[PDB]
């Protein structure tokens, strides 16, 4: 909020302002008509540019923080202040070295790295690292209990949770029917009301 | 002394308070995007009826089945804002004066038809619920009831899916 | 150039202090 | 009373210029509208309108091209 | 009367020119 006064570097001005009115003085001392013509004429100018400085100020903000996609531009080449972790040895290792455009990002994703998903969320209060990239329901829970980070950013990769069968199984068809039926009556959306999603945040 | 510190106590003040309205009307005047804000499908918006709200849907299509037979209080509140079609619907809500506010209809079409409306006055809003899937749809055991099955299996996988979504659903930013 | 602006302020103020008292000092004594 | 009006009347004029002062400066930094058609996807260039009305020599290399994309 | 029409008017014009050189400044920034 508005705070940054003294950052602005308006000890400066207020100090020239204080000799420039210490030398008014003191000629108006030693014609004082004009003097103090000037003198109201620099008072104004200043005012005058001191407001358009605080607006200028005003304006810029360091707006668009967080994250918007994969392919936005900050996650193509990482500094050293976006060293986001997978959590090695998962799918999501294998799924980035598979993937050949993503090369040049899979290399920082080879620098600090992590062996749980534990420490990992722990490291993101840590206040280290500024990402993570891992999949989406642990994600939506882990933010919803420690209320301390919220998700963000879009999907990618698509996919879905079925149920397995083995090939030509006697249920390999009524299983599908039962699981249709339901899943357009209202269903899964009452069991994920009820377990995914919770309201302490 | 007194009337010195006085002085300056005032005019300081006077020079403060116009920095800070100036700077509160650069932040109000810098920036401005509220719209409305719907949360899911639970919310009491419309799950709590508030003296007669639109929403309205497209009648007995896809997605109205849905709320047809799983929160069965509210029908009658559908009943009156069901226009047939889809794109007269979703001109049907711009063309103001207000006639609808809301709108249930599958993603695919709805994220189509915000996407040639530079106007932008629109906008996809919450997260999903439910879900569908769309397909051929194939005589009682036709011969070609797997050739297709196998042959769209090996397109999807292959990546041809993509050329399409990208030829199509351009995303243009108005 | 707030700066600049700043001591440019600063020095024709300056120049036309001077000049006035210069020219007070001459029409005193005229 | 005359002097609380008096310097209530002024503090108002006083804010009334402020206002004004900073829409004015905030009109004058809007203003920018340029922004003249880029290429084959634009807004502009991508629905139809009144304002915007741009043609093609009839029968002609162009518009027999411009024809096929169904996209 | 005249006088104080005068300074009006003058006062009303320096306001506008102030207020117009204060937005150049900022749309200079």
């Amino acid at each position: 909020t508005l705070d940054s006064f003294m950052q602005p570097f308006q000890s400066t001005l207020w100090l020239l302002v204080g000799l420039s009115v210490h030398v008014v003085a003191v000629m108006l001392y030693l014609s004082a008509r004009i003097l103090g013509m000037v003198w109201a004429g620099f008072a104004m100018i200043i005012v005058a540019s001191y407001t358009a400085n605080l607006a200028a100020f005003l304006v810029v903000d360091r707006p668009e923080e967080r994250i918007t996609g994969i392919n936005d531009p900050r996650l193509r080449n990482p500094s050293d202040k976006f060293i986001y972790a997978t959590v090695k040895q998962s799918s999501v290792d294998i799924y980035f070295r598979r993937q050949v455009e993503l090369s040049t990002m899979y290399r920082h994703m080879e620098k600090h790295n992590y062996e749980s998903a534990a420490e990992a969320i722990q490291a993101v209060r840590d206040n280290k690292l500024h990402a993570f990239i891992w999949d989406s329901a642990v994600l939506e829970f882990e933010a919803s209990q420690k209320c301390d980070l919220v998700t963000t950013g879009e999907l990618f990769f698509r996919s879905g949770f079925g149920i397995g069968m083995r090939k030509d199984s006697p249920w390999k068809q009524n299983v599908s029917l039962s699981i249709l039926k339901s899943h357009e009556n209202g269903f899964m959306e009452d069991l994920d009301k009820t377990w995914v999603r919770y309201q302490e945040c | 002394w007194t009337g010195r510190f006085l002085m300056n106590l005032w005019a300081i003040f006077c020079m403060f308070c116009l920095s800070t309205y100036t700077a509160n009307l650069a932040a109000v005047m810098v920036g401005e995007k509220i719209y409305e804000e719907l949360s899911g499908i639970h919310d009491p918006k419309l799950h709590h009826p508030s003296q007669g709200f639109r929403f309205g849907t497209v009648r007995e299509s896809s997605a109205e089945d849905y709320v047809r037979q799983s929160f069965p209080e509210m029908h009658e509140y559908m009943r009156r804002y069901n226009v047939p079609a889809t794109p007269d619907g979703v001109e049907y809500l711009k063309n103001d004066p207000e006639k609808l506010d809301a709108f249930i209809m599958d993603k695919a079409l709805l994220d189509y038809e915000v996407s040639i409306d530079a106007d932008c006055k629109l906008l996809t809003v919450g997260k999903p619920f439910a879900i569908e899937g769309y397909g051929i749809g194939l005589p009682p055991n036709s011969p070609l009831t797997a050739n297709i099955s196998e042959l769209i299996s090996q397109y999807k996988s292959h990546g041809f899916m993509d050329m399409l979504h990208d030829k199509w659903y351009r995303v243009v930013p108005c | 150039m707030g700066i600049k602006h700043f001591s440019g302020l600063f020095v024709l103020l300056c120049i036309g202090f001077g000049l006035s008292i210069l020219t007070t000092i001459g029409e005193h004594i005229v």
